[PDB]
Formats: structure tokens, C-alpha cells, sequence
């Protein structure tokens, strides 16, 4: 929700299944006894749906791989020759 | 026409609601603020944008 506040109207992860989970919750309300097992099953289904949509957002929409490559190049010194030249230039500045 | 209006149309004048009851789908009913935002605020925003 916080991302959809800033992100353009990308629908709910559950889209039309949100109402389906609402119906499941209504069934839980209709259950005469609270079962942790059924509640956990429904929660896990919702969790899995949200997690899959989030993964899709992260990999396709949020380009996790590009960011990891950037971190490798900079945080992990992936551009070792570049940082070598940088060190070679900055050695006199950083000795002080 | 005059007599129709005065007698027949006079005789045949047997020319004699938003059910906002959440009880039906209370589980499916949006929050009062959520229901307001989804039913009233979007139309107002559309008219404002136009």
C-alpha cells in the first residue's frame, strides 16, 4: 500500500482475489470454532500471493539484478581497474 | 380535454432510497471512511479534474 501511494495505480497483488480472500475471511467468521489451522492456511495463501507479486515487482519492476550489479561494481569494487586508477590518483590526497 | 382533466384525469390521479444498511455485506462493506473515499471522493475528484 505504501508503494502504491507513490507508485501509479498498480492494482492490489491479489487483484480480483482480494475479494476471494474476503470471502474466505467471511467463512472464518462463519466458522463456529476458531481454527488456527484454517486461519493459517488462508494467511499463507494470501502471503504467497503477495510474495509472488512482490517478487515480480522486485525483479521486473524494481530491477533487483541491476542494483546488485551496481553494488558489485561499486560496493564490491567490481570495477577493480577503475578503483585501482582512483587509488593511484588519490594516494597523495589520502596519505594526509 | 377540459372535461377529461376535470373528471377523468381527476379520477385517475392515482399518481400516488439508498439502503445504506451494512448488515448485508458488513464483511464486504468498506470502512465508512473507505466507503466514502471509494464512492464519493473519486467522483468529486473526477469532476474536479475535468
Amino acid at each position: 500500500e505504501n508503494q502504491n501511494v507513490n507508485l501509479t495505480r498498480k492494482g492490489s497483488i491479489l487483484k480480483n482475489q482480494e475479494d476471494t480472500f474476503a470471502a474466505e475471511l467471511h467463512r472464518l467468521k462463519q466458522q463456529p470454532l476458531f481454527s488456527l489451522v484454517d486461519f493459517e492456511q488462508v494467511v499463507d495463501r494470501i502471503r504467497s500471493t503477495v510474495a509472488e507479486h512482490l517478487w515480480k515487482l522486485m525483479v521486473e519492476e524494481s530491477d533487483l539484478l541491476g542494483q546488485l550489479k551496481i553494488i558489485k561494481d561499486f560496493y564490491l569494487l567490481g570495477r577493480g581497474e577503475l578503483f585501482q586508477a582512483f587509488i593511484d590518483t588519490a594516494q597523495h590526497m589520502l596519505k594526509t | 380535454i377540459n372535461f377529461a382533466r376535470m373528471y377523468l384525469e381527476q379520477s385517475d390521479f392515482h399518481e400516488k432510497d439508498v439502503c445504506v444498511d451494512r448488515s448485508s455485506e458488513s464483511v464486504t462493506c468498506q470502512t465508512f471512511e473507505l466507503t466514502l473515499r471509494s464512492c464519493l471522493y473519486p467522483h468529486i475528484d473526477k469532476q474536479y479534474l475535468d
